[PDB]
C-alpha cells in the first residue's frame, strides 16, 4: 500500500488553518495515524484512527476522511507547527509511511 | 513511557555495530518492541520488530536488511538491542526505536546518527 | 478408427481463446480447471447448444455448427427421472421416442442389450422411487441414463461432471465404467471437479483449462515429464492432479499475488506452445483430415418419429406416471372434496323458507366455489408439473420431442381426473345443501364448477412453464383469481353501477360468466319469504334482475364463452412453450 | 512456494488461563463409532480425518453433546462434560453461516461482544476487545464491509467473520465443521494457516476435514484416521506414512496418503433486549427491496379497493356495497401479511436456533424485540393501506370515526401478525405452517357475519365466531358507519349486541392469547431448521 501525501510543501502565518492530505492505494478502513517530527528530532503521534486524538495534544488539531483521503486539519496556527508531518496506515502488512509534509511558517 | 536511544557512530563498511534503546514506564514484556530507521533520502521505513511475550520473544525483519540485522531485548534491564552486520552500504539513518505498531506508531524516542 | 478434432475453436466478453484437441477411438480424455476455466462452455460449444470460431473434424469431414446435435450425445449432471417408473419402461419409452421400426421385439432386444452392457439388468423391473426412500441407488440413476444415452448408438459422447454429488465408491466405480465405455470403441471426453490419486494412470489424455487457454493437453506420462523439464518437479506423496491444477492456476486475493500467478501461467502456456506435443497434436490433426482412406461419420440410429406418435407415447408416459402415484390421484380427487366438506361444515343447510339467510347462504356458496375452483386447479398444477417440466427441458436437448408436445399430454392426462374430481364433489356436496334439487341444473352447476377449475389449471401451467419459481407462481395465481372473483362477480360490486375500466376488465373474466350462470341456475324457480328492509327480492327473479338483468336470455351462450377460454389459453401456452426453448 | 507466504506471524489476540484438556475413553455411538479413544491439550491442532459421523450428526456433536445416545465417557478439563460446561468452555463454528447481510463487521462484532460479555466491562474494553479480534484474523480492511451474502464479502472473510464471532468471548475449546467447504485452494490454505496460528497460542483447536488432499493434510499437527466409525492412527501427520510402511501398507509414489488410507480401510434482560432490537432494526431499515415491495403491494391494493368502491361520482354506494367493501378491507390484508409474516420467521430459523443454543438470550428479550421491531414498519403499513382508501370510498366524514376505523383495521392487522408468528413458531416447515395458518384464515372468514349471517351456526361455527377477528372488525366497522345515522338497520341484525368498546377489548384479549400461544411456541418448541 502506497501512502500519497500533500503538500510536500506548504506556505502559512499565524491565525490561518492548514489542511494535509493522505491517499491510500487500497482500503484501510480508517486505520490511519498521523506522525509529528520537531526540527530537533523529536516525533510525536498526535493523532490515531484518523479521528481520535491522544492524551496531551492541543485541540486545534483534528483529522476526518472523505471517500478515500483522509484529511488532517489544523486551525489556529501557531510557532509550534514548523515541523514535519507524516501519515501511517497500520492495517496491513507491512507497515508503509507517507510520503511526508514540510509545515514551515 | 519514555524511549532513549545511544550507541550511534560513524563506522565503515564491512563491519558491525550494537544500538541500544531504553525504555521507561511500561511492562517491557507485554508490549511489541520495533525499530524504524529514516535515512536522509528516505522518508520513514520501518526496518525491525520484535514481539511480546506472548509470541515467544520473537523476532522478524523487512526484506531490504532480512538476514543483516538482528534484534533482542534484556527483560531485567527492559533494554533493546539492535545489531547490524555490514552497515554503511545504504543503512545510514536516525534510527528510532518505537513501542506499538500494529496500535499505531506511538511514544516515539530521539533517534541515534549512523 | 473414429477421429475427433478441434482446431482453433473460440467462443464469445470472450470465454474460449484458441483451444485445439485431438481424440480418438478406443482412448480417454479428461479435463481440469478451476472455477473460470470454461470447460462446460468448450463441451457445449462440441456439443452444439454467441459467435463460435475454429471447425470440427469428425473422421476427416469438418462438420458444421448444425450436426453437432446429430453426431455427439451429452450427459447432464441433474439427473432427473421420474419417480414412478422401472428401468425396462423408461428405455422402453425413450426408445419409442428415438426409434420407430415396427414391433416391439427390436425395442426389448435393444433395452435388455443396454441394460446388460451397463449392469442394469438385476434392477430392470424395480421402480425409481428416490435414493432416500428405498429405491434405486444414484449409481444405478447414472447408470440408467448413460444406457438411455446409448440408446441412441452414438460414437463420440461428452459428460458434465459424472463424478460430483456421489461418494468415492460410486465416483471411481463410474469412472471404470467410462473408462470400459471408452475402451469398448468409442470416444468420451468427461470432466471432472476434484480427481482423486487412483484416477491419474486411469485417463489416456488430460487437459487443462484456465481462462478459456490451454495450458496442457498429453498423456500423464508425458504430463510429469513436461512440467519436470519446466522446473516444477512433483513433491512425493502430493497428489499430482492438485498440484498441476493450482500450479496452472491464478490466485485473486490481491493484486501483487495475481499478477504473479497470471505470469507464472502465462510463461508455462509458452513453453507448453513452443514444445513439441502441440505440434504433434497439429500435425496428426491435419494428416487424418488429408487421409481420404478412412470411413465418414458415423450418424445417430433412427430418425425422429410423427407428432401422433410421440405425443401418444409421452401421454401413455405421464398416465402411467400418475396412475402409479396414489398420493397425486388422491390428492386431484379429493381437494375439491375436501374443500366442500369444510364449507358444509360452516354452512350445513340454506334456509329457502325466509329471508334471514337464504340470499346470503346462497351468494357465499357461490362465491367460495367459484373462488376455490381455480385455487385447486393451481394446487394441483404446482405440485404435478415441476417434475415433467424438468424432464421435457431435460430431454428436449436430445432430439427426442418438444415441449408443447408435452404440456399438451398433461393437459390430455389431466383432463379427465378433473372431471371426475369435479362431478364427485358435485354429486356429493349438492344434493346434502338443497340447493334447488334437480338434475338438469345438478348436470349445469358440474359443468360451471368444472370449466373454471381447467381454465385455473392451464393458466397456472402456462404460468409455470413460462416462469421457473413455482412459489411466486401460487401467489400470483392466487391474487388473480382472488381479484376475478372480486370485480367480474356481480355478487359484491353492481357490474351495472362499476366504473368504465372495471366494466371492460370484469368483460375478460370467466368468474362473471360463471356467477351469471349460477345465478340463472340457482335463483330461477324459487320463492322466498319473510315472514321492508330486504323483502324487495320475494321471487328469485327479482333478485337475478337486480344482480344480471339480461343474464338468463344468455345462458347457453355463457356456457360456450366459459368453454372459449379453456382451450384458447393452451394454444398461447404451446407459444409460451416455444418461448421457453428461446430462453433456457 | 506456490501458495502465499508474505503473511504476519505476530499474535494479537491469544488466551489467558490455564490450558485445557480434552480425554474421550472408549466411547461408542450408536444409531458407527467404536471405541475412540483420544486425549488432546491445549496448542495442539487436532484434525479427524475420514468418514466421520453415523447420520446427521457429526462426530463433533457427539463428542459435544448434540445429535443417540452415548456409552462411553468424555472429560473436558478434568471434569466430565456436562451441556452447562460445554457451553462456558466449548465454541462451535458450523460449516453454514448464518449472518444478518444488512450489518457489517464492526457493527455485528460489537453486537456480539455486547451480548456475550459481562456487564461489569466498559466500553472502552469492549471495543478493545473487538479491535484485538478483527486485528487477529486480519480483518482490518474490511472491518467496514458489509457481510451480505448484495456483494458483501467473500466466502474466506464470511468465514473468517464468523470465526471472530465465535472467539469474541475468549473461549479456551474451539471446534470447527468443514471451515474451507467451499472455498478456493488459496482462500482454503490461508484459513488453515491461521487456524494454526490461532492454535499456535494457549487454545485448542479441533477441526473437522473430509479430504485434506496436498497441502491441508501438510499443515496438520494432529490427525486422527477414522474409517465407519473405527480408529486407525492417531499422531503426527508427517510420521502416517512412516507409520504404515511399518506395519506392511507402503504408499505409491504420486498419490496422496490420506486418500490411499481411507479408500484402503451479566448481562441482564434488558440490556440484551435493547442490543436485540437495535439490531434488528439496523438490519430491517436497510433492506431496501423488501420494504419497497410491502409499500407498493399496500399501495396497490388500498388503491385498487378505494377504485373499485368510488364512493364519489353520479351514483352512490349502497348498504350492501359498503358492507362488502367493509368486509374486503378486513379480509384482504390477512394473506399478504401472513404470507410475509411467516416468509420472514422461517428466513431466520437456523439463526434463532442457534443463538438460542449458544446461550446469547433464552426467548425472554427476542419476543419483545421482535414485537418492536415489527410494530413501526407494520404501522407504516397501516397507514397507507386504510388511510388513503378512507377517502376514495367516499366514506362517513369526519375524525373520530376515521381514527377509530384506523384503530380498529392496525389492532386487526397486529392480531393478525401474531397469528402468523405462533403459527411459524409452532411448526418446523414452511408448508406445513402456512397451510395451518391459511385454514385457520379461512376458517375465520367463514365465521363473518357477511356470508352465513352470522345466524345459521349451531354450537361450533359460533364459537369459531367468537373467536374470528374478522367477525369483530366487520361488526366494529358497521357500527362506526352505520350507527347514529340508522340503528335500525343494525338491529334487525345481529351486529348491535356488543359496544365498540367491548369489541376493541375483545381484539385486545384475542391478540393477547395469540401471543401468550407464540411465546409458549417459543419457549417449549425448538425451532429445528
Ligand atoms: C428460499 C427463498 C426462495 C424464499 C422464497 C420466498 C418467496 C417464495 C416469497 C417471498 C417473496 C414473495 C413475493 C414477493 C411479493 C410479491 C408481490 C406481489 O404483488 C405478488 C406476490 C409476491 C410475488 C410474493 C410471492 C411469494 C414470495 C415469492
Amino acid at each position: 500500500i502506497q501512502m500519497t501525501q500533500s503538500p510536500s510543501s506548504l506556505s502559512a502565518s499565524l491565525g490561518e488553518r492548514v489542511s494535509l492530505t493522505c491517499r491510500a492505494s487500497q482500503e484501510i478502513s480508517g486505520y490511519l495515524s498521523w506522525l509529528q517530527q520537531k526540527p530537533d528530532g523529536t516525533i510525536q503521534r498526535l493523532i490515531y484512527a484518523a479521528f481520535s486524538l491522544d492524551s496531551g495534544v492541543p485541540k486545534r488539531f483534528s483529522g476526518s476522511r472523505s471517500g478515500s483521503d483522509y484529511s488532517l486539519t489544523i486551525s489556529s496556527l501557531e510557532s509550534e507547527d514548523l515541523a514535519h508531518y507524516y501519515c501511517l496506515q497500520y492495517a496491513s502488512y507491512p507497515c508503509t509511511f507517507g510520503g511526508g509534509t514540510k509545515l514551515e511558517i | 513511557v519514555k524511549l532513549v536511544e545511544s550507541g550511534g557512530g560513524l563506522v565503515q563498511p564491512g563491519g558491525s555495530l550494537r544500538l541500544s534503546c531504553a525504555t521507561s514506564g511500561f511492562t517491557f514484556s507485554e508490549f511489541f518492541m520495533e525499530w524504524v530507521r529514516q535515512p536522509p533520502g528516505k522518508r520513514l521505513e520501518w526496518v525491525a520488530v520484535s514481539r511480546n511475550e506472548a509470541n515467544d520473544y520473537t523476532t522478524d525483519y523487512s526484506a531490504s536488511v532480512k538476514g543483516r540485522f538482528i534484534v533482542s531485548r534484556d527483560t531485567s534491564q527492559n533494554i533493546l538491542y539492535l545489531q547490524m552486520n555490514a552497515l554503511r552500504a545504504e543503512d545510514t539513518a536516525i534510527y528510532y526505536c518505537a513501542r506499538d505498531a500494529w496500535m499505531g506508531f506511538d511514544y516515539w524516542g530521539q533517534g541515534t546518527t549512523v | 478408427p473414429h477421429s475427433l478434432g478441434i482446431l482453433h475453436a473460440s467462443y464469445s466478453r470472450q470465454i474460449l481463446k484458441d483451444v485445439s484437441l485431438y481424440v480418438e477411438s478406443g482412448q480417454i480424455m479428461c479435463i481440469l480447471g478451476s472455477s473460470g476455466s470454461g470447460k462446460t462452455t468448450l463441451l457445449d460449444a462440441m456439443s452444439g447448444r454467441g459467435t463460435f470460431l475454429g471447425e470440427v473434424y469428425v473422421n476427416g469431414r469438418a462438420l458444421r455448427r448444425e450436426q453437432f446435435q446429430d453426431c455427439f450425445s451429452y450427459v447432464l449432471q441433474s439427473d432427473t427421472l421420474l419417480s414412478s417408473l422401472t428401468v425396462r419402461e423408461t428405455l422402453h419409452y425413450t426408445a419409442l421416442l428415438a426409434i420407430r421400426r415396427g414391433n416391439p421385439g427390436s425395442f426389448q432386444k435393444k433395452v435388455e442389450a443396454v441394460m446388460a452392457e451397463l449392469s442394469l439388468s438385476h434392477v430392470a423391473d424395480r421402480l425409481i422411487g428416490n435414493y432416500s426412500l428405498g429405491g434405486i441407488s444414484t449409481g444405478e440413476r447414472r447408470r440408467v441414463s448413460i444406457a438411455a444415452q446409448l440408446l441412441q448408438d452414438p460414437k463420440v459422447m461428452l459428460f458434465d461432471e459424472p463424478t460430483t454429488g456421489l461418494d468415492c465408491m460410486t465416483a471411481n466405480q463410474i469412472v471404470v465404467l467410462l473408462v470400459e465405455l471408452a475402451r469398448r470403441n468409442r470416444i468420451v471426453v468427461l470432466t471432472i471437479h476434484q480427481p482423486r490419486s487412483e484416477l491419474f494412470q486411469l485417463f489416456d489424455k488430460i487437459a487443462i483449462l484456465s481462462f478459456g487457454e490451454l495450458i496442457f493437453c498429453g498423456t500423464p506420462a508425458e504430463m510429469l515429464d513436461f512440467f519436470n523439464d519446466c522446473g516444477y518437479p512433483c513433491p512425493e506423496h502430493s497428489n499430482p492432479f492438485d498440484f498441476y491444477m493450482d500450479l496452472t492456476s491464478v490466485d485473486t486475493q490481491s493484486k501483487e499475488r495475481e499478477i504473479e500467478t497470471s505470469k507464472r501461467v502465462q510463461m508455462i502456456e509458452s513453453a507448453y506452445k513452443k514444445s513439441a506435443i502441440c505440434h504433434k497434436t497439429l500435425k496428426n490433426i491435419e494428416r487424418m483430415k488429408h487421409l481420404k482412406t478412412l470411413p465418414m461419420v458415423p450418424f445417430k440410429t433412427k430418425d425422429s418419429p410423427g407428432v401422433f406418435s410421440k405425443l401418444g407415447v409421452l401421454l401413455r408416459r405421464v398416465t402411467r406416471n400418475l396412475v402409479r402415484n396414489k398420493l397425486a390421484v388422491i390428492t386431484r380427487l379429493l381437494q375439491n372434496l375436501i374443500m366442500g366438506l369444510f364449507l358444509l361444515f360452516f354452512v350445513l343447510r340454506v334456509r329457502s323458507n325466509v329471508l334471514k339467510g337464504a340470499i346470503q347462504d346462497r351468494v357465499g356458496l357461490l362465491y367460495q366455489f367459484v373462488g376455490a375452483t381455480p385455487y385447486t386447479g393451481m394446487l394441483n398444477a404446482v405440485n404435478l408439473f415441476p417434475v415433467l417440466r424438468a424432464v421435457s427441458d431435460q430431454e428436449s436437448q436430445d432430439g427426442l420431442y418438444q415441449k408443447w408436445q408435452m404440456m399438451l399430454a398433461y393437459a390430455l392426462h389431466v383432463l379427465p381426473f378433473s372431471v371426475v374430481a369435479t362431478m364427485i364433489f358435485s354429486s356429493v356436496c349438492y344434493w346434502t345443501l338443497g340447493l334447488h334439487p334437480e338434475v338438469a341444473r345438478f348436470g349445469y352447476f358440474s359443468a360451471a364448477l368444472l370449466a373454471p377449475h381447467l381454465i385455473g389449471e392451464f393458466l397456472t401451467l402456462v404460468l409455470l412453464g413460462i416462469v421457473q419459481n413455482p412459489n411466486i407462481v401460487n401467489s400470483v395465481v392466487a391474487l388473480l383469481s382472488i381479484a376475478g372473483v372480486l370485480v367480474g362477480s356481480g355478487f359484491l360490486r353492481n357490474i351495472q353501477e362499476m366504473p368504465i375500466p372495471f366494466k371492460i376488465i370484469s368483460y375478460f373474466t370467466f368468474q362473471k360468466y360463471c356467477s351469471e350462470i349460477l345465478v340463472v341456475n340457482e335463483f330461477y324457480g324459487l320463492n322466498f319469504t319473510c315472514g321492508n328492509p330486504m323483502c324487495a327480492f320475494t321471487q328469485g327473479i327479482q333478485f337475478i334482475e337486480k344482480t344480471c338483468p339480461g343474464a338468463t336470455s344468455r345462458f347457453t351462450m355463457n356456457f360456450l364463452i366459459l368453454y372459449s377460454f379453456i382451450p384458447a389459453l393452451v394454444i398461447l401456452g404451446i407459444v409460451v412453450f416455444k418461448i421457453r426453448d428461446h430462453l433456457i | 512456494r506456490l501458495f502465499s507466504s508474505e503473511s504476519d506471524n505476530s499474535l494479537y489476540f491469544t488466551y489467558s488461563g490455564q490450558p485445557n484438556t480434552l480425554e474421550v475413553r472408549d466411547l461408542n455411538y450408536q444409531v458407527g463409532i467404536q471405541n475412540l479413544s483420544f486425549k488432546v491439550r491445549s496448542g495442539q491442532m487436532l484434525a479427524i480425518i475420514g468418514s466421520s459421523g453415523c447420520g446427521r450428526a457429526s462426530l463433533l456433536d457427539v463428542i459435544t453433546g448434540r445429535g443417540k445416545i452415548k456409552s462411553g465417557q468424555i472429560w473436558i478439563n478434568g471434569q466430565p462434560s456436562s451441556p452447562q460446561l460445554v457451553r462456558k468452555c466449548v465454541a462451535h463454528v458450523r460449516q453454514h453461516n448464518q449472518l444478518l447481510p444488512n450489518l457489517t463487521v464492526r457493527e455485528t462484532l460489537a453486537f456480539i461482544a455486547q451480548m456475550r460479555l459481562p456487564r461489569t466491562f466498559s466500553q472502552a474494553q469492549r471495543d478493545k476487545r473487538v479491535e484485538d479480534v478483527i486485528a487477529e484474523l486480519r480483518l482490518r480492511q474490511c472491518a467496514d464491509t458489509r457481510v451480505g451474502n448484495v456483494r458483501g464479502l467473500s466466502g474466506g472473510e464470511r468465514r473468517r467473520v464468523s470465526i471472530g464471532v465465535q472467539l469474541l468471548w475468549n473461549p479456551g475449546i474451539l471446534i470447527l465443521d468443514e471451515p474451507t467447504s467451499g472455498l478456493d485452494s488459496f482462500t482454503a490454505h490461508n484459513l488453515v494457516k491461521t487456524l494454526s496460528r490461532l492454535a499456535k497460542g494457549n487454545r485448542l483447536v479441533l477441526i473437522s476435514l473430509h479430504q485434506p488432499r496436498s497441502d491441508i493434510f501438510r499443515l496438520f499437527d494432529l490427525v486422527l484416521l477414522m474409517t465407519s466409525g473405527t480408529p486407525i492412527y492417531l499422531g503426527a501427520a508427517q510420521h502416517m506414512v512412516q507409520y504404515f510402511t511399518a506395519i506392511g501398507y507402503p504408499c505409491p509414489r504420486y498419490s496422496n496418503p490420506a486418500d490411499f488410507y481411507v479408500d484402503l480401510t451479566m448481562p441482564g434482560a434488558v440490556q440484551q433486549f435493547t442490543t436485540l432490537i437495535r439490531r434488528q432494526i439496523s438490519n430491517d431499515f436497510r433492506d431496501l427491496p423488501t420494504l419497497l415491495i410491502h409499500g407498493a403491494e399496500a399501495c396497490l391494493m388500498s388503491m385498487t379497493i378505494g377504485f373499485l368502491y368510488f364512493g364519489h361520482g353520479s351514483i352512490q354506494l349502497s348498504f350492501m356495497d359498503t358492507a362488502a367493501l367493509l368486509f374486503m378491507i378486513g379480509a384482504l390484508i390477512p394473506f399478504n401479511v401472513i404470507l410475509d409474516v411467516i416468509s420472514k420467521c422461517y428466513s431466520e430459523r437456523a439463526m434463532l436456533y442457534y443463538e438460542l443454543e449458544d446461550g446469547l438470550y433464552t426467548t425472554g428479550p427476542y419476543f419483545f424485540a421482535k414485537i418492536l421491531g415489527e410494530l413501526p414498519e407494520h404501522c407504516a403499513y397501516i397507514i397507507i393501506y386504510g388511510m388513503p382508501t378512507y377517502w376514495l370510498a367516499n366514506l362517513r366524514p369526519g375524525l373520530q370515526p376515521f381514527l377509530l376505523h384506523f384503530l380498529l383495521v392496525w389492532l386487526v392487522v397486529f392480531c393478525c401478525r401474531i397469528m402468523a408468528l405462533a403459527a411459524a413458531a409452532l411448526l418446523p416447515t414452511f408448508h406445513m405452517a402456512s397451510f395451518f395458518s391459511n385454514a385457520l384464515y379461512n376458517s375465520f372468514y367463514l365465521a363473518g357475519g357477511f356470508m352465513i349471517n352470522l345466524s345459521s351456526l349451531w354450537t361450533v361455527p359460533a364459537w369459531i365466531s367468537k373467536v374470528s377477528f374478522l367477525r369483530w372488525c366487520f361488526e366494529g366497522l358497521m357500527k362506526i358507519q352505520f350507527s347514529r345515522r340508522g340503528d335500525k338497520i343494525l338491529s334487525v341484525m345481529e351486529l348491535d349486541s356488543y359496544p365498540l368498546y367491548a369489541i376493541y377489548l375483545i381484539v385486545i384479549g384475542l391478540s393477547g392469547g395469540f401471543m401468550v400461544l407464540y411465546y409458549v411456541s417459543l419457549r417449549f418448541i425448538k425451532q429445528k431448521p
